[PDB]
């Protein structure tokens, strides 16, 4: 369970750093975390994997919210190459956005610290595999990654937009479920962790870099992050590399999955069984 | 309560009586005092006109006994009446039994779920009890079959009995 | 506001 | 969509396709919108200095390795226009494409729900009636007796009459019916 | 020991209570969307009481609301485990559904 | 090349009935022919609350009392906390306290 | 509710939806601020991890040589 | 509420608007019965660029063939007024 | 192993406004940054060092 | 950590595993050693229904932490002092560990030299 | 109905457009959809978003607040 | 109906006039119909139409079974129904399938063999076991109470 | 740097090299396909936009097709050495395979039953 876990969620990661469509990306941060919930149920930390259940459930209701509030004012335009400028003209979908990234990510005190940042710590400081680790450290920092390119491409830059503005998102209907989202995603981590009854006891006895070991490699994921899509901005072409084609087509298994077991089966079945 | 503890056995609660520390009032006491109030009362109104309905109109119902047939050890080779009079008899003893097995798993459930994280020790007495009973069960009831009846019952038990002699030899 | 005849199979049965 | 493919593609189409294709994953590259232009501009200018072949098997040679060039160097994931095929709300609506002869199997009540509208639905299939007979006739002249045919058809080639074939094209379901 | 049964049947009640008010006939007269909303919103509420109860002290609940069929030795009974993670995740769960819900009205008009 | 004589004749006045089939799609003002508010928190609210909250609150209160605990083990609950110090209300005892505790360095 | 659309230009925004989206965002950093200063347990913890090098062989106890 | 309903104006007003913000096009001489290389002399490069900023404008994909068949921007505004079926 | 220098000396000619302790790509960006973030670091890290060889307990 | 790679690079006839510990006896060293004490026994582990993960000797301040939150469970936020307490016992349990795991850890060392003296 | 702007404000100067035109005109080439690309970089569009404008916002007033609660915890107690 | 058996599939064609007649039959060229190899696996006269999916299809046009992208007429490929649309899918990617096939490969391999070298090389912290009280909870697990165990002993350090 | 095409990744029909050495022979072979296509639309949009059509339209390609698929494969199935052992493999081969499996497990079952190695913790409703 453990190395599945590590292996789903460095996978998905991968995957998230060069996805387009937003629903895409964020549905690969939801497997990223899925993972990693995984892992923490390969280490005996059921009750964290629970805790961040909860949390995971509270940021992406929060997060899909926004990008259908964003695709809903832009006319059914679902990939990231066609926005910008969503800080100043969606302010209050910007805003929220921007809470349920960080949030995620693991910015303290909210929702994501009192589940992730634990799961972090349990990993670093308990034993488990070394190579699980590593790849579980590196999916945290490329959630940190794949939230800033979410960041930069939507809420940043100059708008990429069909020019006809249809932005009307002062709808109570809209605005009063995100308003109760983003509270969900504020306080609620605070609040049930503070609530829950002691059970699986953690350790809090460790060095500074394997206690704030989430922290910084959330920090640099934002940094290198950012200096990618500032490379992107500046005016070069560089040619494509196996690794950005690898996860940009999903590493390959739904083209070759997906191509060879329906073909063998129905080859097998028409071929053999009925005719034969 | 048609339930007794001679065979649903229940021990008796110790809850700890309420030390409130703080000064905060406690929204789930106003909450079942209000609940009460609201729910409990027309509810136990309607409950009790129900049962003085009943008192009004009472009747009695019987369970059925049966007394004991010749059992089929007795029983000759294809005098078909007693047979299929050891045989209903064998098949009414069976399902009995089947209900014996879920009364003892019902006691077992019962006592997880009230233990909870003590399951493991306060457990032990009843898990004994589970534990013979699934043995007698699988001793007289496993691997007869679809066709399962008295004479291939009495099969097994000969079977395991001369079996039990043999070993019983040396 | 414009309204236009939408084409709807017989749900009357 | 209504305009009827041909037996193949000149090379002048061929072109313009590559043209309009690599400038398509040029953006999707890009992204960012100066960028594209300048791009853009140098693959324009790349064209341009191609554009004036004089032997047609050069420029077939260079079509062949201008679009080797492009399988090499097109965008994995590319960007596709949410109506158009491959995209995100391509065929989303045809669900509710209801066809319109579900109204000749409509009760008197729900007919009766909309009087005049469907009044205007029998001037409209009366209409069909008789220009059913006069396209069907004009189709028949209008075909040639042996040779090349085409998808392509002819318009209504006099007054009061109406072009070959047009109530499927003319009482199609609207793109966003609902 | 009342209260919480009621209320976590009364969860399942209100959660059942919109499909029949579908299937009543009525959906051409009231506000389905809005009722439905409404109805997990109370959902949540009375979900959000036990919540308060297990964070009070701590019960776990076993309830065994209807006998389906009884097999042999084996007896298939409708039963729920109100636990930590069915309180604490029907709550969550239930909070998340009315905010798709309402935001599922704003968003699937003119459908 | 551009439309043929052919075809921009013919999608002149395919576009034309277009036109036509599209304007007839309208409705009339008179179609289709179809054959105590108070404020939200004391009637909308309000009445929700007494019809649809609490009517089922009694039919599922009358099962779970009168129909639940009258059978044998059907609502079962783990043994409540027993934390030294405390009095407990169906025996009348007190458990002991715990020891001296000779750690408080914190 | 509904504002006209614009063809090229900045829309018009409403007060409503920048004040709302200004109190969740100074609501969430005053949160975050508010718990690092009262409980700053997101870096060191407070227990100050010891070195294990430092201890002393009397009380580790192992036979002196 | 959103998505606003489609004019034939406002599509042969957005239609001249680009084609006035294109610069080999002067607007003086641009008319809506301008023919692409008969009186504006643009070539099959500029055309499928036009064709493409048009597409990139209205937010939807003209295929191919439709593409080299328009010529003009009144063919260009009947063909949008046909696609997104504005009738007035 | 192939003359892979005329194709590496068109990467590094584009006028294309970055200094040239940069135009190889994203690696050389990210090795920047990173040898700024322990320089830096290390710098600062190296004055609290002194710093507390100056002031004992 | 420094310790993995001393065990994986350096050597790891000296440095230990984390599965056989203590691989010595306990009173090799130590001229007496005490038993360690514990406060709460098995009857008011039981009655506190403690999971049996942590039933170990910081048990009477998790039976005095949980005591707190029931007694204020309103105002959640009650209990930093008994939740320090806890931590703290934690952590001094945490501390105990690493000194057994440095002891005989040194202890394999001092074999090291007593075999390079044979 | 709805009014369109006048075409003719859409300029080049002090824009990225513009720094594009330069590098290509340094090439011999002139770009001509960029008046009809300029809408993006002026108006209320002409701004540069950075990060720290991103992340912080509302930060003034989450420290005002909280400078306001550290105040009212100082004078309750 | 009115379809007879001169226009129902029939027998494996061997003369050219046999050949036309079923190219005629299935509405194909003379040059352009090819049946199936004759090894007897009850093909018949059937086309070897092209394997290749109905994703391939050109999307943009009207064809008469939109959902099939095909038009009336045409002849149907034999496995029409595992090249539809909603199953196999044969259209060219843009890196080759030999190379998405080494890659998938190559990338399990590397994830299967660090999997193994991380459980060899194990990460931990310098700590021992977790002291449990009351010989390792005996009585707590289960153990039986009338036997005695033998006693664990942990000591103060 | 080439493009490998597979059966389940074919190659594009602008890639291929035949595309670009075309011949005359070719133009006429897709001239005529046109023409057949074309006859064919004609047909189908004649019986398609036909008022007085009161069903649907019958496809012949489809009915050649559902009845090659189906009731034409006997009369056109010849035993060849090749599918007859195709055949046998194919219908015995998996059932003697799962035989010995289910033999060797149910064997070993029955072996540690009857010297009694094997236990049944709880198992009473088999
Ligand atoms: C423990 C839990 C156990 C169960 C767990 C189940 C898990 C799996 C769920 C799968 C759900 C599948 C699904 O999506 O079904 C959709 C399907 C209909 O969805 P739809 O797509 O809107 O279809 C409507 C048409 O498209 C368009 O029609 P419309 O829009 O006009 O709809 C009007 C509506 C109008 O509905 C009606 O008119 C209701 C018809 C039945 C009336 C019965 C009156 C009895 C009076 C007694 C006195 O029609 C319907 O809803 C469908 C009609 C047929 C429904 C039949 C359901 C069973 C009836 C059994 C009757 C037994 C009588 C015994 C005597 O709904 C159902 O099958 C029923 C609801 C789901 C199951 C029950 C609720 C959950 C379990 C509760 C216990
Ligand atoms: C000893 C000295 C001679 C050695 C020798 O020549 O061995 C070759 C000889 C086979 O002859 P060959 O050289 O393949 O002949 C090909 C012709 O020269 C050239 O082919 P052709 O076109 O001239 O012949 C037309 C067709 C002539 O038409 C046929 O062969 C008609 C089909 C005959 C039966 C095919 C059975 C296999 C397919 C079963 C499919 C599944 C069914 C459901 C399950 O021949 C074939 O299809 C060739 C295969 C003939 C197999 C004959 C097997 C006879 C023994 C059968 C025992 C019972 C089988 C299971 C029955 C189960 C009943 C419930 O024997 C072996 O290879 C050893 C196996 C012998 C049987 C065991
Ligand atoms: C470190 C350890 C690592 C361990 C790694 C272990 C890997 C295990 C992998 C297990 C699963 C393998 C098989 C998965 C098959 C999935 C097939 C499928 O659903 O493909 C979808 C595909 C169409 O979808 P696609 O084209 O991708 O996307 C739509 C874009 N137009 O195609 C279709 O939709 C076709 C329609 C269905 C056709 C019939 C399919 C029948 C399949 C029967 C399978 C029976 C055997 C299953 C064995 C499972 C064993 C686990
Ligand atoms: C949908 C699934 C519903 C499952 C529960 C069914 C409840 C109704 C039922 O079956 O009641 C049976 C009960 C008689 O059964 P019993 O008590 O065993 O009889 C002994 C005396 N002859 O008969 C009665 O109690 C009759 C009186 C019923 C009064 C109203 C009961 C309302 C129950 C509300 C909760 C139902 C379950 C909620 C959760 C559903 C989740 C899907
Ligand atoms: C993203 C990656 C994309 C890579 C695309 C690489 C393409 C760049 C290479 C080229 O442009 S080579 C173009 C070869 N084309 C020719 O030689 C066609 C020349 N023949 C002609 O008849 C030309 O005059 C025209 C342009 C076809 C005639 O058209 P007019 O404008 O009507």
């Amino acid at each position: 369970m453990l190395c599945l876990g590590a292996l789903t969620t460095l996978f998905t990661a991968i995957c998230a750093l060069t996805q387009n469509d937003i629903k895409k990306i964020i549905a690969f941060s939801t497997s990223s975390q899925l993972g990693l919930m995984m892992v923490t149920l390969g280490m005996n930390q059921p009750h964290l994997a629970f805790l961040h259940i909860c949390t995971h459930a509270f940021f992406k209701a929060m997060l899909f919210m926004c990008s259908g509030s964003i695709i809903h004012s832009l006319a059914d335009e679902q990939d990231i190459r066609k926005m910008g400028n969503i800080t100043k003209i969606m302010p209050f979908t910007s805003s929220c956005l921007v809470i349920g990234s960080l949030a995620l990510t693991g910015m303290p005190f909210l929702t994501g610290f009192y589940s992730k940042d634990l799961i972090i710590e349990a990993i670093n400081t308990c034993n488990t595999n070394a190579w699980a680790l590593l790849i579980t450290l590196i999916a945290t920092s490329m959630t940190a990654m794949y939230s800033m390119r979410i960041i930069y491409f939507v809420t940043m830059t100059k708008p990429r937009f069909p020019p006809l503005i249809s932005i009307n998102e002062n709808d109570p209907d809209l605005m009063n479920p995100i308003k109760r989202l983003a509270f969900g995603s504020i306080f609620a981590g605070f609040v049930i962790s503070y609530n829950i009854p002691p059970t699986s006891i953690p350790v809090l006895t460790m060095p500074w870099f394997l206690k704030t070991t989430a922290l910084i490699i959330s920090v640099l994921g934002f940094l290198i992050a950012l200096e990618l899509n500032n490379l992107t901005m500046k005016l070069s072409m560089n040619k494509a590399n196996p690794y950005s084609s690898f996860s940009t087509l999903l590493g390959f298994f739904p083209s070759i999955i997906h191509r060879i077991t329906p073909m063998k089966s129905l080859n097998l079945s028409l071929k053999t069984s009925l005719t034969l | 309560d048609s339930w007794d503890k001679d065979v649903y056995p229940e021990p008796p609660s110790r809850t700890p009586a309420p030390s409130p520390q703080t000064s905060l009032p406690n929204p789930i006491t106003y909450l079942t005092k209000a609940y009460d109030l609201v729910v409990d009362w027309p509810v136990t109104l309607v409950r009790e006109f129900i049962e003085r309905q009943h008192a009004k109109n009472r009747t009695y119902y019987y369970h059925r006994q049966y007394r004991r047939v010749p059992d089929i050890t007795e029983c000759k080779e294809g005098d078909v009446l007693c047979i299929y009079e050891a045989e209903m008899q064998w098949r009414r003893d069976f399902k009995v039994d089947q209900e014996i097995m879920n009364i003892i798993q019902e006691r077992l459930k019962a006592c997880q779920q009230r233990e909870g994280e003590n399951y493991q020790q306060n457990c032990a007495k009843e898990l004994e009890q589970f534990t013979k009973v699934t043995k007698a069960y699988q001793d007289r009831y496993l691997d007869l079959g679809a066709y399962y009846s008295a004479r291939k019952c009495l099969a097994k038990q000969k079977q395991r009995m001369l079996e039990e002699r043999k070993a019983a030899r040396q | 506001g414009k309204r236009l005849f939408v084409v709807k199979p017989s749900l009357y049965y | 969509a209504f305009c009827a493919p041909p037996a193949y593609l000149t090379h002048q189409q061929k072109v313009l396709r590559l043209y309009k294709r690599a400038l398509r994953h040029l953006e999707s590259w890009c992204i960012h919108r100066d960028k594209y232009r300048y791009f853009a501009c140098l693959m324009r200018a790349r064209f341009e200095e191609h554009k004036n072949e004089k032997d047609m098997m050069r420029a077939t040679q260079l079509l062949r390795e201008a679009e080797e060039e492009f399988w090499q160097n097109q965008h994995p994931q590319p960007y596709i226009f949410p109506d158009s095929p491959g995209g995100t709300s391509f065929e989303r609506y045809e669900c509710y494409k209801v066809p319109e002869w579900c109204l000749d199997y409509w009760h008197p009540s729900e007919k009766a729900m909309y009087p005049d509208y469907f009044s205007k639905r029998e001037q409209w299939k009366k209409l069909r009636m008789e220009s059913w007979d006069r396209e069907v006739k004009q189709l028949q002249e209008e075909t040639s007796p042996d040779g090349i045919m085409t998808e392509a058809l002819p318009p209504a080639r006099r007054e009061g009459d109406l072009p070959p074939l047009w109530w499927h094209i003319v009482t199609r379901p609207r793109e966003r019916p609902t | 020991m009342n209260i919480f049964t009621t209320s976590i049947l009364l969860i399942f009640i209100l959660l059942l209570s919109p499909i029949l008010i579908s299937m009543s006939n009525l959906i051409k007269h009231i506000n389905f969307p809005l009722y439905t909303t409404t109805s997990i919103k109370f959902s949540f509420i009375i979900s959000l009481l036990p919540l308060l109860m297990f964070f009070h002290n701590n019960m776990e609940y076993m309830i065994t609301t209807w006998h389906w069929v009884t097999m042999n030795s084996m007896e298939l009974k409708m039963s729920f485990k109100t636990d930590f993670f069915s309180i604490l995740f029907t709550s969550v769960a239930l909070f998340v559904t009315w905010s798709i819900m309402q935001f599922s009205s704003w968003y699937m008009h003119s459908d | 090349s551009g439309y043929t004589p052919d075809e921009k004749l013919r999608l002149q006045q395919l576009r034309e009935l277009r036109r036509r089939w599209l304007k007839d799609q309208e409705l009339s003002p008179r179609e289709p022919v179809l054959p105590k508010n108070m404020v939200f928190k004391a009637y909308r609210s309000s009445l929700f609350a007494v019809s649809h909250v609490l009517i089922p609150m009694w039919f599922v209160h009358y099962y779970v009392k009168y129909h639940m605990a009258t059978k044998p083990y059907t609502i079962v609950s783990s043994k409540p906390r027993i934390f030294p110090g405390d009095t407990i209300l169906e025996t009348g005892e007190v458990i002991p306290p715990m020891r001296d505790f000779p750690d408080q360095h914190h | 509710v509904h504002i006209q659309p614009r063809y090229r230009e900045f829309p018009q925004l409403t007060r409503s939806q920048v004040i709302q989206g200004e109190f969740l965002s100074s609501l969430m950093w005053f949160w975050i601020l508010w718990r690092f200063w009262h409980d700053s347990d997101a870096v060191l913890g407070h227990f100050s991890y010891p070195d294990p090098s430092q201890w002393t062989d009397e009380e580790l106890g192992i036979p002196p040589d | 509420s959103d998505a606003p309903p489609l004019t034939l104006d406002g599509i042969k007003d957005r239609v001249l608007y680009v084609l006035k913000l294109y610069d080999k096009i002067d607007p003086e001489k641009l008319s809506v019965n301008s023919h692409f290389m008969k009186d504006l002399g643009l070539d099959s490069l500029d055309q499928v660029e036009i064709i493409m900023a048009m597409e990139d404008e209205f937010g939807f994909e003209i295929p191919d063939i439709d593409a080299e068949k328009l010529m003009c921007p009144q063919e260009i505004v009947d063909y949008i007024a046909d696609k997104k079926d504005v009738y007035e | 192993f192939e003359n892979k220098v005329p194709e590496k000396q068109k990467l590094f000619q584009e006028d294309n406004g970055m200094p040239v302790h940069l135009k190889g790509g994203a690696s050389d960006a990210l090795l920047y940054r990173a040898t700024m973030a322990l320089t830096l670091g290390g710098t600062a890290y190296a004055i609290y060092l002194l710093a507390m060889a100056a002031f004992p307990k | 950590g420094a310790h993995l790679t001393r065990r994986y690079l350096w050597d790891a006839s000296v440095e230990p595993d984390p599965e056989k510990i203590p691989s010595f006896p306990p009173d090799l060293g130590f001229p007496e050693r005490k038993e360690r004490v514990m406060v709460a026994t098995q009857q008011e582990m039981m009655d506190a229904q403690l999971t049996l993960q942590q039933r170990d000797y910081c048990a009477h301040y998790l039976i005095r932490l949980l005591k707190c939150k029931r007694d204020s469970f309103p105002n959640f936020l009650a209990c930093k002092h008994e939740q320090h307490d806890w931590d703290y016992c934690e952590h001094l349990d945490y501390v105990k560990r690493m000194k057994e795991f440095e002891r005989e850890r040194r202890l394999l060392q001092r074999k090291k030299r007593r075999a390079l003296k044979e | 109905k709805m009014e369109l702007p006048d075409y003719r404000q859409w300029k080049i100067e002090g824009t990225p457009l513009e720094t594009v035109q330069k590098k290509l005109a340094a090439r011999g080439l002139r770009d001509p959809w960029a008046r009809n690309e300029a809408w993006r970089y002026m108006g209320g569009f002409a701004g540069n978003i950075t990060f720290p404008s991103v992340i912080l916002k509302g930060f003034k007033w989450g420290f005002a607040a909280f400078v306001v609660a550290l105040g009212a915890e100082y004078f309750l107690d | 109906f009115h379809m007879t058996k001169d226009m129902l599939p029939g027998s494996y064609p061997r003369t050219p006039e046999e050949r036309a007649a079923a190219a005629k039959k299935y509405n194909m060229r003379v040059e352009d119909y090819e049946p199936y190899p004759d090894d007897g696996m009850g093909y018949g006269d059937y086309p070897m139409l092209p394997n290749r999916s109905q994703h391939e299809r050109d999307p943009w046009y009207q064809w008469d079974h939109s959902e099939l992208r095909m038009n009336w007429g045409e002849p149907i490929h034999w496995d029409l129904d595992m090249y539809i649309r909603n199953r196999v899918d044969t259209s060219p990617t843009p890196v080759s399938w030999d190379v998405m096939c080494k890659h998938l490969f190559g990338f399990v391999a590397f994830m299967v063999f660090m999997f193994w070298v991380g459980h060899v090389f194990p990460s931990y912290q310098p700590v021992g076991p977790k002291q449990y009280p009351y010989n390792n909870l005996y009585l707590e697990r289960g153990g039986d109470p009338t036997k005695e165990p033998e006693p664990v002993v942990h000591y103060d350090i | 740097s080439k493009y490998k095409p597979a059966p389940l990744a074919t190659l594009p029909s602008t890639l291929d090299p035949a595309e670009y050495d075309v011949s005359p022979e070719t133009r006429r072979a897709q001239v005529e396909r046109l023409s057949i296509r074309a006859r064919l639309k004609r047909e189908y949009l004649l019986q398609y936009n036909d008022p007085k059509r009161v069903s649907h339209i019958e496809d012949p390609a489809l009915i050649r097709w559902t009845y090659a698929r189906s009731a034409n494969i006997y009369p056109n199935f010849r035993p060849t050495p090749k599918n007859s052992l195709l055949g046998a493999v194919a219908g015995f081969g998996p059932l003697i395979f799962w035989y010995y499996v289910f033999k060797t497990d149910r064997d070993r079952k029955e072996r540690l039953i009857q010297e009694g190695k094997l236990d049944r913790k709880f198992n009473i409703s088999y």
